[PDB]
């Protein structure tokens, strides 16, 4: 079957041959089976759920971050969090204000 | 036989060296205080049967005689290079350093390992306790160099914290009140439980009272063993087996 | 007073020099780890430049602002340091190689800006007084990239709406074990050189919901794990600075215990002499 | 002894206590003390006893004394005055009495001032030079191996290590006065012998044996037989 | 010896003494290295021996003279609690300076708010 | 004393004193931690530190036959001008060397040409 990799910018999370996985796509669930066509996606958080070989069932959650595949290969580039709201601008007007002050 | 400070001693003679007008050598003692301090202290000596039995014309025939001395020297500022110190430390057999920093610390007997020699050794202890005094000989000399890492101790090798964790156990259990000597088998039965490792999983803070409990729970329940061991002090597997005995049947309470 | 105090001194020094000594060993574990992490770190950054490298120089060709070049007229740095001190002259020097750059840049005209990682940054750049634009303290180790997502963030927002036409990453490089150097490399515009290839965009990926919006989040993904990459990998320069300064301290220390040991031996050996000349002569 | 033409051995059990003896019986006549309160004759007294034991054409007395340091301080007149005399430096240290070999004599501190070309010949001066450098090595590299690991040490380095331990183990020697805790025959090596095994081990053959055949074994004939075994 | 002094007496006074011996290792590392090479528990046992050591001060009222402040008396039992209190975690937050000749451990609250 | 040789002489005088002074001070520090450690301004201080002992050596006309190197003779006003400038920091961008054994400060800068 295919080899999926579980990663992020500051770790390996997961890595393994995998016969079918469940993710939630950007417009919707999606479910991969070996063979797929070549798909690019980003992935909202929740839950993406693994059978590996033997049909094994491993659940991963995930705060987000990219899903894509490649022929043999499903890799998901994972983040650590939403970062949709941009709290740190608020953050960088201190570091100014400090050395205003 | 105990000579309290034999340097007050070496002040009188060097008084009366003095007022009689003797030439003075350094530190204004007297040439000979060597010779003062030296043909005492070698009274102190074991004689064969043989010597025993001219001495008393025959009378008593199978016994060795012993004279023991336990001199105090006074080190003003912590200096053993001063003349009398010099002089003591080259006559006798070893040393038991006392440090007013330790005696500070928490640890009131306050002697000071790994610079304390005695140079007589294991000939001089019993087999169990020669037995056992290893593992305490080597865990102290592990844990002095391992003091430099205690303040950062957070980031080690394992293996390195453990050595930690016992050496610092180990120092705290050789605290002792005063006033209270204990008996060959209650040391020899507090060595073997901390170098059997059965103080692994208990903390720093309460390894005094882990003592007095297990003291007073094998003077309650095992008192013949510690006749035993106080009578002859053996060791063997028959006697390792009965205090590992002990010990798990100690651990469940407490 | 060599009888009363220099005998205190030398015993400080000893001590000194015993703790110096294990914190190079300290250091040299915690280098070890940080190596792990930067090991670790690097194949998401290459997977990332792979996808890009596909999306942008396939068959059909796409233009993005962090991507296309632009001309210049005003420049941006960002800058990593140290939030605790020893590690030796690293800081300094990565500070004056930055300067150098800002100066030629200034000589140009060109208004300058910088984002700040570490306060031995911010206080050095503050005295120098170039503006620091943003400022993030306190990882220590194992440092977060949730917490450089807004540096990044504000940078970012600069660039693209015209107030930043370059931007730099300022960092030590981990060459190895006994050598690091200090090195400015770009983020924005995307200065990879192109690559080419059959495979991709051939069998191309079906794109949801777009190709567009993926190359946004793809893009900033990207320099978000080129900044994290960069952090560690001074961490890691930061241990084996301070391993190799400790080291040095612990001979200063070694060499300095001896001199005190020969001076406290004359003032000894003369102490004697005096007292026992003194003795004698008062015998008259 | 010497008179009838042998050569003699003299064990003097401590030299220092010989010169505080001197500084007493000087005091009690009440001369003037000399510096740090030795006698003012001092030099004289050593060099009347050391300048008698020396190599006559009808026989040779040598000397093995034990020195002792006042305060650590190897400039005290005492030690300033013995090590004048002294030949050679025999140091023994409890830390490689550790590692189990005996005898216990460091290589890197004992000296001797007859290891010259120009005494020894070049064979014996190389071979103790290169062992020394050697040993020495492996002190800076037992360094970098604790600190970092072995991974760092290049295979030149890894060599050194090797032939270094097995350099250290070679020095160990069953004593005949020692049968009774080793268990095993005492041995004697000729200068020769010690020397054609320790230029072999540097110049690279007997590399391939294990470490733990050079330990106590004595010659390195005897040491290539106990490989053959161990 | 607690056969006097009883146990509290006597385990307070071996707190104080282990803790200010403590310190004074520790002030070595300081004086060269910079605080932020301790262990947390190093830098608070520093800062509470720092207090304790400023604690022992007091002003007698033979000496108004000089410092020119009124003179304090205090119980043995006041003493005891008080420095039992600074072992423990009771004054963490009050600064040095709030325990410098003041007297009694009630009154230095009284300093640090004044400080 | 400011009377006899006038201020500017004094003050040269006293600012080269406090300002070697300071190097002495830092001297135990760099021993053992070396100069990074050390802040900007305790930097600036060594470097000028070391500038003015350098600049205090001369080539005398009686050492020719040690040195080789012709002697010089230095006017009050050349000297009290250039340890005034040194200590202004006019000549920061110069290297040590350059001002060892020279006579002048203009003789130092002509040899900075040349390193």
């Amino acid at each position: 079957t295919y080899h999926l990799d579980v990663v992020s910018a500051e770790q390996q999370m997961f890595s393994g041959l995998v016969e079918k996985i469940q993710v939630t796509g950007s417009e919707g669930e999606l479910g991969i089976y070996p063979g797929h066509a070549p798909l690019l996606t980003a992935i909202k958080p929740g839950m993406i759920r693994i059978v590996k070989q033997h049909g094994h069932e491993e659940f991963i959650y995930l705060s987000g971050g990219i899903l894509e595949v490649q022929p043999g290969n499903v890799t998901v580039l994972a983040d650590t969090a939403i970062r949709g709201q941009d709290l740190d601008e608020a953050r960088a007007m201190e570091a100014k204000r400090k050395a205003e002050e | 036989i105990i000579y309290d400070d034999l340097s007050k001693q070496a002040v009188a003679y060097r008084q009366i060296s003095l007022l009689l007008r003797r030439p003075p050598g350094r530190e204004a003692f007297p040439g000979d205080v060597f010779y003062l301090h030296s043909r005492l202290l070698e009274r102190a000596a074991r004689v064969n049967a043989e010597y025993v039995e001219a001495f008393t014309k025959g009378e008593v025939k199978g016994k060795t005689g012993s004279l023991t001395a336990l001199p105090i020297i006074e080190t003003q500022a912590g200096d053993v290079s001063a003349f009398v110190p010099t002089n003591v430390i080259s006559i006798t057999d070893g040393q038991i350093f006392l440090e007013t920093n330790l005696f500070n610390a928490g640890i009131r007997p306050a002697v000071n390992p790994g610079i304390s020699v005695s140079r007589v050794g294991g000939a001089a202890q019993t087999k169990i306790m020669k037995k056992l005094s290893g593992g305490i000989r080597t865990a102290l000399a592990q844990y002095r160099e391992l003091a430099a890492f205690s303040q950062f101790a957070s980031d080690l090798d394992d293996a390195t914290r453990k050595q930690l964790d016992h050496g610092q156990k180990v120092t705290e259990l050789l605290k002792q009140k005063q006033y209270a000597p204990m008996s060959v088998a209650q040391q020899s039965l507090v060595l073997f439980a901390a170098e059997r490792g059965y103080l692994a999983d208990v903390e720093l803070s309460k390894i005094g009272s882990f003592e007095a409990a297990l003291l007073a729970y094998v003077d309650r329940d095992h008192a013949p063993l510690m006749q035993e061991i106080n009578q002859t002090g053996g060791y063997n597997d028959e006697i390792e087996g009965k205090l590992k005995g002990i010990l798990d049947s100690f651990k469940a309470t407490q | 007073a060599g009888a009363k105090d220099i005998r205190s001194k030398i015993a400080s020094v000893q001590n000194t020099q015993k703790i110096t000594k294990a914190m190079e060993m300290v250091a040299a574990s915690k280098m070890r780890k940080s190596q792990d992490r930067m090991a670790a770190s690097r194949p998401y950054a290459e997977t990332m430049r792979k996808v890009i490298g596909h999306l942008a120089h396939g068959n059909l060709e796409y233009k993005h602002p962090y991507l296309e070049d632009r001309d210049v007229k005003r420049v941006g740095y960002l800058v990593v340091s140290t939030d605790r001190g020893l590690a030796g002259g690293l800081n300094i020097n990565l500070f004056k190689k930055l300067l150098a750059e800002m100066k030629t840049w200034t000589d140009k005209g060109v208004q300058a800006d910088l984002a700040m990682i570490g306060s031995k940054g911010v206080s050095f750049f503050n005295s120098v007084g170039g503006n620091v634009v943003a400022q993030v303290t306190g990882m220590g180790d194992n440092p977060s990239l949730s917490e450089l997502i807004g540096p990044v963030k504000v940078m970012l927002q600069a660039y693209d709406e015209g107030r930043l036409d370059k931007l730099y990453i300022v960092s030590n490089k981990f060459i190895n074990t006994m050598s690091q150097v200090p090195t400015i490399s770009q983020l924005l515009p995307l200065p990879a050189s192109d690559d080419d290839d059959l495979k991709h965009k051939s069998w191309d990926y079906l794109y949801e919901p777009d190709p567009k919006a993926l190359l946004d989040t793809l893009l900033r993904r990207y320099v978000e794990s080129q900044v994290y990459q960069g952090v560690v990998e001074n961490l890691a320069s930061e241990q084996a600075a301070r391993m190799v300064a400790m080291k040095a301290a612990t001979d200063n220390g070694g060499s300095l215990i001896k001199e005190l040991q020969l001076v406290y031996n004359k003032a000894r050996q003369a102490s004697i002499t005096q007292e026992l000349t003194e003795i004698v002569s008062g015998a008259a | 002894f010497r008179d009838e033409g042998r050569d003699v051995l003299l064990f003097v059990d401590n030299i220092y206590r010989y010169t505080l003896a001197g500084t007493e019986v000087s005091a009690l006549l009440g001369r003037m003390p000399s510096a740090v309160g030795y006698q003012p004759t001092l030099a004289e007294e050593m060099g009347v006893l050391q300048e008698r034991i020396t190599s006559t054409k009808t026989g040779s007395i040598t000397s093995v004394q034990a020195v002792y340091v006042p305060a650590d301080d190897l400039t005290d007149p005492s030690p300033a005055t013995t090590f004048a005399h002294l030949d050679a430096t025999v140091v023994l240290s409890r830390q490689i009495a550790s590692l189990g070999i005996y005898p216990a004599v460091d290589p890197l501190d004992s000296t001797s001032r007859q290891l010259d070309p120009l005494v020894v010949g070049q064979e014996h001066y190389d071979t103790a030079r290169g062992v020394q450098s050697i040993l020495q090595r492996y002190q800076e590299l037992k360094d970098i191996i604790a600190i970092l690991g072995m991974d760092e040490l290049s295979e030149e380095d890894k060599l050194v290590v090797a032939r270094a331990r097995k350099i250290q183990r070679f020095l160990s020697q069953p004593f005949f006065v020692a049968e009774v805790f080793t268990g095993s025959p005492g041995k004697y090596v000729s200068l020769k012998d010690t020397i054609r095994g320790f230029k072999g081990i540097m110049e690279g053959e007997y590399d391939h044996l294990p470490e733990q055949a050079f330990y106590m074994v004595g010659s390195i004939e005897e040491a290539v037989e106990k490989a053959k075994k161990l």
